RNA sequence: GCGCAAGACGGACCAGAGCGAAAGCAUUUGCCAAGAAUGUUUUCAUUAAUCAAGAACGAAAGUCGGAGGUUCGAAGACGAUCAGAUACCGUCGUAGUUCCGACCAUAAACGAUGCCGACCGGCGAUGCGGCGGCGUUAUUCCCAUGACCCGCCGGGCAGCUUCCGGGAAACCAAAGUCUUUGGGUUCCGGGGGGAGUAUGGUUGCAAAGCUGAAACUUAAAGGAAUUUGGCGAAGGGCACCACC
RNA sequence: CCCAUGAACGAGGAAUUCCCAGUAAGUGCGGGUCAUAAGCUUGCGUUGAUUAAGUCCCUGCCCUUUGUACACACCGCCCGU
RNA sequence: AGGUCUCGUAGACCGUGCACC
């Protein structure tokens, strides 16, 4: 009988201080109908955003996942939860007559954040190469994979979340990947394919306070 | 008699290959015998891309594509006119036809 | 019911999921989080014919209905979550999805990102049917 | 008629004959 | 639709083959005088020579086959 | 949309590529063990690819005792279709499909072509290992390295061409070196059925595998290939007695 | 031939035929039929257009390739109770 | 100082079926 949108509130999300655009969208939730709290319903909400709509003008095909866990009124405070890539880009990366290389490490930061860094690797045909095949040996792939193991062990363990998030915005890790493995096999298309959250520590408000500055 | 040099497949020094289910059909055709289709297509068709372009918030927004691989049984390939039949000396031709459109 | 922002310069953003099989089409619109929906119209809403639940005519009728729904709600910007049936079966989208989004854009609506969100498996179980296929 | 079904019917009549002979003795 | 778009008029360059179920409509390459560089392929019904000009209502859609 | 739990499988990368005696083998990492080929001015010195007796391995399905039973799915149930379906089709759906051990040893297990050795054309690529030789790159100088290029060697999966030669022809670098017949060595077939049938032996819990006739009937059964013929096969041309 | 008699019929459903220039169509005039003789046919003449310089969609015909266990040739051969 | 750079043409799909003989 009654319209369900009459008792509907409206809320706004806030990007963290690491990004250039603080406001990216809005959401809507019902009222506090008895024991059910509207602030609780914003806790289990995942806002799936793009990086080009989050910073100014850059590489556009990167993808972010955000989680909201702190509301007080007419505002929603977000946090980094995971990084992905578009299906079209990764489908464009896979091609025949080249070798695909996968490497994942379960790593920990200085705080209690358990990460999982998926990366892909695709070989580069030389400009003067006459061979159409352009493959690599298995032990070369194992050496490149072990190089990826020690690189993602080195760059995440010694430092906190904010600096590796700020390193994730450009292709710093990726350029380090071409710079490290140029001697083994020249490969040109490398990306961090997926970042998956594994374990969260005990939640506190203060780290969310200087999360947004 | 023997029709082809091979047997409609690419099994030379294996003796056994993994079968993969068809798309239109559900046959358990092997990998080397089945005809594989890798089509390059946009999200939408060609007579609406401009109508998308004035309806976009962004400026000069590039239309994404779809990258799928189709696995065809030979009966589904001949039924959908993907591959046709040739003559005796016309079957002695490995190269694909030229892609003009 | 409405939004606190002025509707002169800026806009609001939500996502719409377009599921398109060979037997039905779906126009499901949620918020940016995707947890809270606003409306859902299918090809069986508008056509009283069992064979035409997945057709561009039902797609454009549902697109006009959901355009009226989002216009009276005030939603101005949409992100497309296009998907086929997924699973272990075929992955090509239905023909009603393109016509549905075209008729949605024809109603003066603004769209943003376009992406495909179909459930592509690594390697799923055995497909329904027999070893000799779905022959007829 | 292929050899598979004549093989199957020979198998069936052979097995009914031999089960009749084993229960007869 | 529901957009007041102005009428653009076009001039012929080359006649091509004719499509259709019965073979009645002709594919023609044709181009505008206000922007000379951009040219479009359109579906036109009727006998068309070279040297004339054509009146056009929409500059948005693309020509295609018999269906 | 957010999580949990269980089972199955490792797509795209994935090729007329690799390995293995064959069945067969694809997420990363670690452990153990074996092997081809390459190189050798290393060792032994005829120690041999040949094999009835005998022995190991062996697709799927089938049987036996255990927890798991996601998906799919023989029999079965239901609804359409059809003159008539307990067939094609759709929804459920038992046993199985999954693991450990105990079995059986059957496939179009097919390169429908046994094993070793020697000889007889060329060409362009592929994989491994070795070798020589301009140049570029891990930024600018010097060396080895990986990547690329140009050549050679041996082994392997393979391709194109032919009056070498052969065959009934399809076709063959072997299916050649065969009346101008003889390199060595296992298994196996004398028209077609009857018939891989009956009996006997054999092994198997069972399902059943191996060995394996006779009577009687038949003048054909068959292999390659050419021309109208017929497709509920594809492609193209023509027609105001077809169309717009 | 003359005078009376004045019905249906308000541009016809499904379906279907003919036609590219002096052509269709509207007219009239000859020949055959003929003792009496044209609502038929074959020609002649007047006036005289709309649309198109193509297609294989429909309807048929023809050709190439492919498969054949068919040769009296699919109205064929051929399996089992 | 000019204001519409020059030259040639496929840039084709994108609703479509099919029981029972």
């Amino acid at each position: 009988v009654v319209d369900p949108f009459s008792k509907k509130d409206w809320y706004d999300v806030k990007a963290p201080a690491m990004f250039n655009i603080r406001n990216i969208g809005k959401t809507l939730v019902t009222r506090t109908q008895g024991t059910k709290i509207a602030s609780d319903g914003l806790k289990g909400r995942v806002f799936e955003v793009s990086l080009a709509d989050l910073q100014n003008d850059e590489v556009a095909f990167r993808k972010f996942k955000l989680i909201t866990e702190d509301v007080q009124g007419k505002n929603c405070l977000t946090n980094f939860h995971g990084m992905d890539l578009t299906r079209d880009k990764m489908c464009s990366m896979v091609k025949k007559w080249q070798t695909m290389i996968e490497a994942h490490v379960d790593v920990k930061t200085t705080d209690g954040y358990l990460l999982r860094l998926f990366c892909v690797g695709f070989t580069k045909k030389r400009n003067n190469q006459i061979r159409k095949t352009s493959y690599a040996q298995h032990q070369q792939v194992r050496q490149i994979r072990k190089k990826m193991m020690e690189i993602m062990t080195r760059e995440v363990q010694t430092n906190d979340l904010k600096e590796v998030v700020n390193k994730l915005i450009p292709d710093s890790i990726g350029k380090d990947i071409e710079k490290a493995c140029q001697s083994i096999y020249p490969l040109h298309d490398v990306f961090v394919r997926k970042v998956k959250m594994l374990k969260k520590p005990k939640f506190e408000l203060g780290k969310l306070m200087e999360l947004h500055g | 008699t023997k029709k082809r040099r091979n047997n409609g497949r690419a099994k030379k020094g294996r003796g056994h290959v993994q079968p993969i289910r068809c798309t239109n059909c559900a046959r358990c055709v092997p990998k080397d015998k089945a005809i594989k289709k890798f089509v390059i297509r946009n999200i939408v068709e060609a007579a609406a891309v401009r109508d998308i372009s004035e309806a976009s918030v962004f400026d000069a927004y590039v239309l994404p594509k779809l990258y799928v691989k189709l696995h065809y049984c030979v009966s589904c390939a001949i039924h959908s006119k993907v591959v046709r039949n040739r003559s005796r000396e016309a079957r002695k031709d490995r190269t694909p036809p030229p892609r003009f459109r | 019911s409405l939004g606190p922002q002025v509707a002169e310069g800026e806009n609001v953003f939500g996502v719409c999921h377009i599921f398109a099989s060979f037997n039905d089409t779906f126009v499901h619109v949620t918020d940016l989080s995707g947890k809270e929906t606003i409306c859902r119209v299918t090809g069986g809403m508008k056509v009283k014919a069992d064979r035409d639940e997945s057709s561009p005519y039902a797609a454009m009728l549902a697109a006009q209905d959901v355009a009226q729904r989002c216009k009276e709600l005030g939603i101005t910007a949409l992100h497309i979550k296009l998907r086929a049936t997924g699973g272990n079966r075929t992955k090509t989208p239905g023909p009603g999805a393109q016509s549905a989004l075209r008729a949605l854009a024809r109603s003066g609506m603004k769209i943003g990102r376009i992406e495909d969100v179909t459930p592509i498996p690594s390697d799923s179980t055995r497909r329904k049917g027999g070893r000799r296929g779905r022959r007829l | 008629m292929r050899a598979k079904w004549r093989k199957k019917r020979m198998r069936r009549l052979k097995r009914k004959r031999r089960k009749m002979r084993q229960r007869s003795k | 639709t529901s957009r007041v778009q102005p009428i653009k008029l076009a001039r012929v360059t080359k006649v091509l083959g004719r499509t259709g179920s019965q073979g009645q409509c002709t594919q023609v390459r044709v181009e505008f005088m206000d922007d000379t560089s951009r040219s479009i392929i359109r579906n036109v019904k009727g006998p068309v020579r070279e040297g004339d000009v054509l009146t056009l209502l929409e500059s948005e859609r693309e020509a295609r086959r018999l269906r």
